[PDB]
């Protein structure tokens, strides 16, 4: 009973842990999605400044 | 005579007193070591449940 019930709550540790991670990582590739937007349309505002009569 | 072979035949059953107390030093000391060879049934217990840890 000290030899089942650890390896019982390491294994739910275990499962925790990488439910945990599982969240963490499709989060953090949710930036990812989102950082890149934000880059895309970094780029695209000096195709803006460009272009003299829209950027006047 | 009647008195001295009285004696002796006591000691007869001052002997069997010898065997009251050897069938319960016998039986004290062998089974007390068969209490421990149940430490068999435990280590068949851990190695089996080994497997379930494993």
């Amino acid at each position: 009973e000290k030899k089942e019930k650890q390896i019982e709550q390491q294994k739910k540790i275990q499962m925790s842990n990488l439910m945990n991670q599982a969240r963490l990582k499709v989060l953090r590739a949710r930036d990812d999605l989102i950082t890149d937007l934000l880059n895309e349309a970094k780029q695209r505002l000096s195709k803006v400044v460009k272009d003299t009569t829209r950027y006047q | 005579q009647g008195i001295q072979q009285l004696l002796q035949a006591e000691k007869r059953a001052a002997e069997k007193v010898a065997d009251a107390r050897k069938r319960k030093a016998r039986r004290l000391k062998q089974a007390k070591e068969e209490a421990q060879m149940e430490v068999d049934q435990y280590r068949r217990e851990r190695e089996q449940e080994f497997q379930s840890k494993q």
